């Protein structure tokens, strides 16, 4: 499973 | 901020440039710039998305560049159709708050001197009918813009009674202009005539009007 | 012995008005099991194994969503980047992402990763205790300070150390039969003159997996590696191996040389010599 | 940045003329992702070719499998032709049985 | 694509802002679209005030000049977002517009434009135009109407009610001492046909409602 949690970007 | 050259000018077939230039606080930011034509009356319009990127075939006279904080729109074979307010837009990198330059008036040299079109209205009856006056002097069609408006009465000089806007652009090149004169039907009846006095760069014209027509 | 789960993602940008190239692939030890690719008609999460096609609409539902979501990121990071190195809008630049995690062969947490790339070099990579980022440039330390504010850390530690590890658990169980299995290489030996006095001796590996092998020629039992020849394992295409190693020996020492060949499906370091 | 494309030509069954076999083109070590692989039969192109999804190696290079299904004969030779940014021109490795 | 706007021309002072993009052809929840306002005033030039936009949730930007005053709201039944700007004081005063940014160009790059609204901020009550019919005083000829002692400033005058595509002109309104504006608009005609042609001179003031025609003769 790829990671479900949306990041902030750089 | 953004700034910008107030004016650019050229002759018809000319290239000019227009740049605007990032406050130096940082020399990585403003990396991606769009710019914007506006004529007079309407809604801002795209011309280039990205630096030297264009939407369509459409906009091929403009063409965009960058160097260091610097960006710059160059239009080439410059028409009197593209006299126009330009504005660039653009934001910092890290930042997602758009910023817009602001404004250069891109101006073209072209027909030297256009003469003032002058007409004169006198009262209507349905305005007299109200204990009320308007003398409507108009200035149709002129160039450069630089002109001045007076009156007389029964050539006395009338100061306190005018009233009077800017010169403007029409939907062609040129300018125009318009002013009034408020009085009393006592005035308008009592004076035998009333003269609108136009001056454009030294030629003057007048319009005249009485009671009697 | 251990296992690992690793994800590796791809995004290109495209000057003009081209959205980016994005490619997703998912792997299980040596063996791939998912993808995804932006310019594939089907938009969806794919199955590359027989093992994962017994999951149902939830997982390909909730695994398509995920890498959408990683996609989009992905475009935010190309133009914020062209940004920090002052890049000019003209050419085309690639952002590289690889993480996952490493489960013992009793199925307790070794590690876990993550590295990221920009045109192929180092930008940022978490660090071994999953607390911490390491910056490779001054405009990754902008990302660094970014990251440790909004403890992205402490997110992706739960992850690793957490799901990460639930579900190569259940991969492994599922694909018993075919992730699980150690097939030994079926070694042969080449004779190949190249001259009136010298020829050429080629060691093979054949059909093996996993693809960690070792090759190794002594002469008169000293190493010879500084005068071997090999080429890079290589994929068969049928979920197996492929290595060899050569070297040249004067004609009449042949029997001088012997290659060494060590693989876990092997009891013992297998020796061979021609004959 | 740029990395130069290693090449390997090879099947994936030993050789034998007349059985069915397959035709590998296993092409790494490159950088950027951008390249084109054919396949080539007696310097013809084969159109029904296959390839492996784009992944990539622990120093951040590329790789990838092409493939067909090809049989042996002693009258025909098979080759990959590769172009790169970062080859001057296409560069072609020729089926060897023994490599 | 079409974009409508539509809302008050005139806002008393510490009163609030409340105008409506309505969108045509395009849908506001698109995952590869966002939606922006941005106003125009002689003192600033262009300002940008804020973006919202939908992915798998709505998101938003404010400008930091009116991020404590303004709330972007998009209405999925509809099809339309709409600005809400508090606290309006007299520096407020501005011709604002919607537009459309997509993803393959990139953000500040607005493709679609709607029709700019423009925004008055007084204390000053609302005042119909007086219209008076403008004689052609036997000239050749042209045809004129005078819209009297009126606030505030958008006017709409036109001729025959839309019969006549070209020769007409309108002046910009003079701003009276008093604070009312004034505006006269002419027309060119045929001294041949004025004879037996009638002319209307049509004024609408949207914002007291008044629709008046005058003859001219
Ligand atoms: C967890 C999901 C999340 O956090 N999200 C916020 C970031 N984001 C996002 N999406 C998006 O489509 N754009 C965008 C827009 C609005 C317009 C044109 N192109 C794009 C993308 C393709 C670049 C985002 N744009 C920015 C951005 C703006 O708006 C202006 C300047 C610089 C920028 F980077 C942005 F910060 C986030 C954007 C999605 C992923 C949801």
């Amino acid at each position: 499973v790829v990671v479900g949690a949306c990041g902030v970007g750089k | 901020a953004l700034t910008q050259p107030p004016s650019v000018s050229g002759s018809p077939g000319q290239s000019v440039t227009i740049s605007c230039t990032g406050s130096s606080s940082d020399v990585g930011h403003y990396n991606r710039v769009s710019w914007y034509q506006q004529s007079p009356g309407t809604a801002p319009k795209l011309m280039i998305y990205d630096v030297s990127n264009r939407p369509s075939g459409a906009f091929s006279r403009f063409s965009g560049s960058r160097s260091g904080n610097t960006a710059s729109l160059t239009i080439s074979g410059l028409q009197p159709e593209d006299e126009a307010d330009y504005y660039c837009s653009s934001h910092r990198t890290g930042y997602t708050v758009e910023v817009f330059g602001t404004g250069t008036k891109v101006t073209v040299l072209g027909q030297p001197k256009a003469a003032p079109s002058v007409t004169l209205f006198p009262p209507s009856s349905e305005e007299l009918q109200a204990n009320k006056a308007t003398l409507v002097c108009l200035i149709s069609d002129f160039y450069p813009g630089a002109v001045t408006v007076a009156w007389k009465a029964d050539s006395s000089p009338v100061k306190a009674g005018v009233e009077t806007t800017t010169p403007s652009k029409q939907s062609n090149n040129k300018y125009a202009a318009s002013s009034y004169l408020s009085l009393t039907p006592e005035q308008w009846k009592s004076h035998r005539s009333y003269s609108c006095q136009v001056t454009h760069e030294g030629s003057t014209v007048e319009k005249t009007v009485a009671p009697t027509e | 012995g251990s296992h690992s789960m690793r994800y590796f993602f791809t995004s290109v940008s495209r000057p003009g008005r081209g959205e980016p190239r994005f490619i997703a692939v998912g792997y299980v030890d040596d063996t791939q099991f998912v993808r995804f690719d932006s310019d594939a008609a089907s938009q969806r999460m794919e199955p590359r194994a027989p093992w994962i096609e017994q999951e149902g609409p939830e997982y390909w539902d909730q695994e398509t969503r995920n890498v959408k979501a990683q996609s989009q990121t992905d475009r935010v990071d190309l133009g914020t980047l062209r940004g920090y190195y002052n890049q000019s809008e003209a050419g085309s630049h690639t952002i590289q992402i690889m993480y996952g995690c490493d489960v013992g062969s009793d199925g307790r947490f070794l590690r876990g990763y993550r590295q990221d790339a920009y045109d192929g070099k180092d930008y940022i990579a978490l660090n071994e205790d999953l607390r911490s980022w390491t910056a490779a440039d001054m405009a990754a330390q902008i990302t660094k300070r970014k990251w440790e504010a909004a403890h992205e850390a402490e997110q992706l530690r739960a992850y690793l150390d957490g799901t990460c590890v639930e579900w190569l658990r259940r991969y492994l169980e599922n694909g018993k039969e075919t992730l699980q299995r150690t097939d030994p290489p079926k070694t042969h030996m080449t004779h190949h003159p190249i001259s009136d006095h010298e020829a050429t001796l080629r060691c093979w590996a054949l059909g093996f997996y996993p693809a960690e092998i070792t090759l190794t020629w002594q002469r008169d039992g000293e190493d010879q590696t500084q005068d071997t020849e090999l080429v890079e394992t290589r994929p068969a295409g049928d979920g197996t191996f492929q290595k060899w190693a050569a070297v040249v020996v004067p004609s009449g020492e042949e029997q001088r040389y012997t290659c060494h060949v060590q693989h876990e499906g092997l009891p013992k370091p297998l020796t061979l010599r021609w004959e | 940045i740029q990395r130069t494309p290693k090449i390997q030509v090879y099947s994936r069954h030993p050789a034998e003329n007349g059985k069915s076999n397959f035709l590998n083109c296993y092409v790494s070590g490159f950088h950027p992702s951008d390249i084109e692989v054919d396949l080539l039969k007696n310097g013809e192109r084969i159109e029904k070719v296959e390839h492996s999804d784009l992944s990539f190696s622990k120093d951040w290079s590329f790789y990838l499998l092409y493939y067909t299904e090809f049989t042996p004969t002693e009258k025909d030779e098979y080759a990959c032709r590769v172009n790169h940014v970062t080859l001057s021109q296409p560069k072609i490795v020729k089926w060897d049985r023994d490599m | 694509v079409q974009l409508q706007q539509s809302g008050p021309g005139l806002v008393k002072p510490s009163q609030t802002l409340s105008l409506t993009c309505a969108i045509s052809g395009d849908s506001v929840s698109s995952n590869s679209v966002a939606w922006n306002w941005i106003r125009q005033s002689p003192s600033r030039g262009l300002e940008w005030l804020g973006r919202t936009y939908y992915r798998s949730k709505w998101y938003s930007d404010y400008a930091v000049s009116v991020k404590s005053r303004i709330t972007i709201n998009p209405d999925t039944s509809k099809n339309q977002f709409s600005l809400q700007l508090t606290s309006m004081t007299p520096e407020d005063t501005a011709v604002y517009y919607c537009a459309r940014e997509g993803v393959t160009m990139g953000p500040g790059a607005f493709d679609i434009w709607g029709q700019g609204t423009m925004v008055t901020v007084s204390s000053a009550s609302t005042k119909g135009p007086s219209v008076f019919p403008l004689a052609p005083s036997s000239k050749s000829a042209a045809l004129g109407c005078l819209v009297k002692d009126y606030f505030p400033e958008p006017v709409t005058v036109s001729w025959n009610s839309g019969a006549l595509t070209s020769g007409v002109h309108t002046f910009p309104a003079v701003l009276q001492s008093s604070g009312l504006y004034s505006l006269s608009s002419v027309v060119t005609v045929p001294s041949s046909s004025l004879g037996t042609q009638t002319y209307i001179c049509n004024v609408n003031h949207k914002p007291s409602n008044t629709k008046v025609d005058k003859k001219v003769e």
